[PDB]
């Protein structure tokens, strides 16, 4: 099946690294990102380094030079650990930053991904522009939201869990036939060519928006409103290029106000969103609406959850990749203790300490709960997915619980509890 | 006018045509009397869209409104020979509906409407017409009986029968005393067809009148009273819409109370005040005054264009109110399949808005922390704690407490379109 969701640890991941590659915070001018791309040579790349130590020793000073020549030797010393470039290339991360815990190490990251090609990146700037691979695995700007009204229109963009609507206009286009005398039909032709003035308006904002440089930014784009003003839109000559080829759904909303406007959105996606990762439909909702069913059937962040993830009974998990849940080891004896991301007591759970017998109980450490769910999920037969709480139903999971829910397979029992009478 | 001058909002199912018949109750009033509408009835009708009945002369001006949504232009009225109507014409699947009930004057009485026959009796009988939030919505305040007009009563295959008219009023008298209301005093029945005409006068020769001894429409309307020189109760007016020219205009009823044209009116929501300008009626416009009950289009002085908008009232300092952003509500849910679980999106129905609303957390319930199961909702025990819950919106939305008024401070939610809950609101909060 797709994963979708268990994809969101991972991306979650390389993220961190892109920034910290990108910004190498730590000032100096001594980063060096170097992506060679599949089927190149690394010699290629040692001459270069070489080649370029030898002018780095040129500087002479003192600071900048020994800058300069960390970061070449540093990555020159990774790349002889590689005897070839493997297949699906090399990804080198080199350079001096502003470290922590006084014990310094320079960042050095060296490995092999899957299949960035012809990229060949070296660079020692602010920025290593990596990108390409990271074109490819685009991630962009998503689908399209245009809305008509008779009222006013709007642009905006639903994206990943980011929506955002900030640009828009209205339109008393002349609806308002006038009295006093004149005539009858006049207003109906005062009213088509003010209604064209409209399609023109919408149409060009629209291609003002939506069609960034010399192609469409979105994915996608929908067209909503009421009774034919898309219609006329979508088969128009005033909107047409690239833009036409582009719409996948047409909705129909009541008085367009905003709910109607979501529940357009929704009903939406389905075949269109694409990758596999932001945009969930389907998959998401499957989610909420089968915990809905008083079966029980909802893990949701609080209570239930390594328990039952070490006994199979699972047919989705939902974690947040901004959990602020771990896992701890080392309390009683004969055996082992496991805290999790120590809350308001679990921080100073010290009081399982037993001063009259020895029980240590100094709230361990911390570990991270979140890359275990996504490294085991076969064993248990259950699965596991993520998402964010940017929405409604987002900011619920954080006042209820922390970040962690889960899918029970089939309709079984609201774990019973104390409370629950 | 001046005053006497009903509160009235049409409310049916999308297709009950009850934009046909309140554009044949708008036209012209006198009788008749219209040397430019008689020749645009000469046939004008339609293409497949609203389709045609007789009634028309206003279904293919829904063709042409592009359309499907509204036919009546969130406009119209009349009078009759009693005293002027406003009308107000819920949806098409339009907004009308938000536009009456803080909106578009509290309805001495509405109007319900509704269709009987082979495929209207199946989308009848969902019965999720824009009666239904749509008088729920419609009754957050006050607006009543509405009596019912049972449209459609000559096309299907009646062929003028006297038949299904007391089928449909035993099924549609259920379907008002639902939810707990009032009596059967007010909830008479008239009727119609669009089609044709009848409710106005008896004057037609139809085929109801040989088995039909009662009054008319308008006189089980015209049963409650009238007033006289315009200035009565408390001034406040209700903004259908908005535009600018030399001064801004703004549209809309007259809710109680007066204007004339060199008053002062005050806006709360905005915190504003303006001039008007002028004054036009609803009827002959001559530079006049107005009443509740029809509308004013007025010019407005000293404000600018964003200060108004839409479902806003305006009064006079002197017997006003006040309002702010998310807040605490006592909702009573009631059986539904679903649970609101807390920060659950219902959409919230006040007034004129409906929006979408967070539900986020569950503060108590009978008097616990759980999701809010409450199917029959209170605390079964001494205070009624139904939930209490806090809802949070996407703009600020002028609300005040229940205590202050029963009106701004009570609502109804629906999940998917089931209403699961009504509450009031019992504090304000930033
Ligand atoms: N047989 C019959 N059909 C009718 C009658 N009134 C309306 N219709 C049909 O019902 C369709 C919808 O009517 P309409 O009044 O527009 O419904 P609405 O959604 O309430 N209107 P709006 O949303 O604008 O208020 C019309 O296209 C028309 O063909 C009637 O009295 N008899």
């Amino acid at each position: 099946m797709d994963n979708e969701v268990e994809k969101n640890i991972e991306i979650w991941k390389v993220k961190k690294l892109v920034q910290s590659l990108e910004k190498a915070r730590g000032n100096g001018t001594s980063m060096i990102s170097l992506v060679i791309p599949p089927k190149g040579l690394i010699p290629l790349y040692q001459k270069m380094l070489t080649d370029e130590y030898g002018t780095a020793s040129n500087i002479k000073s003192r600071v900048n030079r020994l800058s300069v020549l960390s970061a070449i030797t540093s990555t020159q010393q990774k790349l002889k650990l590689y005897n070839t470039l493997p297949k699906n290339g090399l990804v080198l991360y080199c350079g001096d930053i502003i470290t922590e815990d006084g014990k310094e190490k320079k960042v050095t990251f060296d490995i092999e991904p899957y299949k960035p090609i012809n990229t060949s990146l070296y660079l020692c700037d602010n920025k290593f522009h990596t990108e390409v691979l990271s074109e490819l695995l685009q991630a962009d700007d998503k689908f399209g939201f245009i809305v008509m009204d008779g009222q006013g229109t709007l642009f905006g963009s639903v994206s990943g869990n980011t929506r955002t609507v900030l640009h828009k206009f209205t339109v008393d286009l002349p609806k308002k036939h006038g009295r006093g005398g004149q005539s009858a039909l006049r207003f109906a032709r005062l009213r088509e060519e003010k209604r064209h003035n409209y399609v023109r308006k919408v149409a060009e904002v629209a291609v003002q928006n939506f069609i960034t440089n010399d192609k469409v930014n979105v994915k996608g784009l929908i067209l909503a409103g009421s009774a034919d003003f898309k219609t006329d839109l979508a088969k128009s000559e005033l909107f047409d290029p690239r833009l036409a080829c582009k719409v996948i759904s047409i909705v129909d909303v009541s008085y367009g106000g905003e709910n109607g406007f979501n529940q357009a959105i929704e009903l939406s996606a389905e075949a269109l969103a694409n990758v596999k990762y932001v945009q969930e439909k389907k998959l998401l909702e499957a989610y909420f609406d089968e915990i809905s069913q008083d079966t029980g059937k909802f893990c949701f962040g609080i209570d239930d959850t390594l328990k039952a993830l070490d006994l199979g009974a699972v047919e989705k998990l939902i974690v947040f990749e901004n959990l602020e849940t771990i896992r701890y080891t080392f309390k009683d004896a004969e055996d082992n203790e496991v805290i999790k991301f120590a809350e308001p007591e679990a921080k100073d759970k010290s009081f399982a300490i037993d001063k009259a017998t020895g029980q240590e109980m100094d709230v361990v450490s911390e570990e991270p709960l979140i890359e275990w769910l996504a490294a085991n999920y076969k064993n248990f037969g259950a699965t596991l997915e993520f998402i964010t709480d940017k929405s409604s139903e987002g900011a619920q999971f954080v006042t209820g619980f922390g970040g962690i829910g889960a899918m029970l397979r089939y309709k079984v029992n609201f774990e019973q509890l104390v409370d629950e009478s | 006018g001046g005053k006497d001058h009903v509160s009235l909002i049409f409310m049916g199912h999308v297709d009950a045509g009850k934009s046909t018949m309140g554009g044949n109750l708008l036209y012209l009033t006198g009788s008749v009397d219209k040397r430019t509408i008689e020749k645009y009835e000469r046939e004008a009708k339609d293409a497949g869209r609203q389709g045609w009945y007789l009634s028309w002369v206003m279904d293919t001006n829904k063709e042409e409104r592009n359309d499907g949504k509204t036919i009546e232009v969130g406009k119209a009225y009349f009078e009759t020979e009693k005293r002027r109507y406003t009308i107000l014409d819920a949806p098409g699947h339009k907004m009308y509906v938000s536009e009456m009930i803080g909106g578009a004057s509290q309805a001495d009485v509405g109007v319900l409407v509704i269709s009987a026959r082979k495929g209207e009796y199946e989308t009848g009988f969902e019965r999720g017409g824009q009666t239904r939030e749509h008088a729920l919505l419609a009754k957050t305040q006050g607006v009543n009986k509405m009596v019912v007009v049972v449209n459609k009563m000559d096309d299907p295959t009646v062929n003028w029968s006297k038949e299904r008219y007391d089928q449909c009023v035993s099924n549609v008298s259920n379907f008002l005393r639902a939810i707990g209301y009032n009596i059967k005093t007010d909830v008479v029945f008239m009727p119609v067809s669009g089609y044709s005409g009848a409710n106005l006068k008896d004057h037609v020769d139809p085929k109801e009148c040989p088995w039909y001894t009662g009054p008319t429409l308008l006189e089980y309307l015209d049963t409650m009273n009238h007033v006289d020189r315009h200035i009565n109760a408390p001034f406040m007016l209700p903004i259908a819409a908005k535009m600018k020219d030399l001064g801004t205009i703004v549209e809309g009823k007259i809710e109680s109370g007066h204007i004339k044209k060199g008053q002062s009116t005050l806006l709360m929501p905005n915190k504003t005040a303006v001039e008007i300008q002028n004054i036009y009626n609803e009827t002959e416009n001559e530079v006049d005054m107005a009443m509740c009950g029809e509308q004013v289009k007025l010019r407005i002085k000293g404000v600018e264009e964003e200060d108004i908008s839409p479902g806003f009232v305006l009064t006079s300092p002197k017997n006003p109110i006040k309002s702010v952003t998310k807040f605490v509500a006592q909702i009573a849910i009631v059986e539904l399949k679903s649970i609101i679980a807390a920060g659950f999106s219902c959409v919230m129905h006040v007034h004129t808005a409906i929006e979408e609303v967070h539900i986020v957390k569950l503060l108590h319930k009978l008097e616990k922390g759980t999701n809010r199961k409450s199917k029959k909702p209170p605390a079964f025990a001494k205070k009624g704690m139904k939930v209490i819950a806090v809802l949070e919106t996407e703009a600020p939305v002028c609300v005040e407490t229940y205590q202050d008024y029963p009106q701004l401070g009570r609502f109804t939610l629906r999940d998917q379109g089931t209403t699961i809950a009504i509450g009031k609101i019992v504090k304000i909060a930033e």
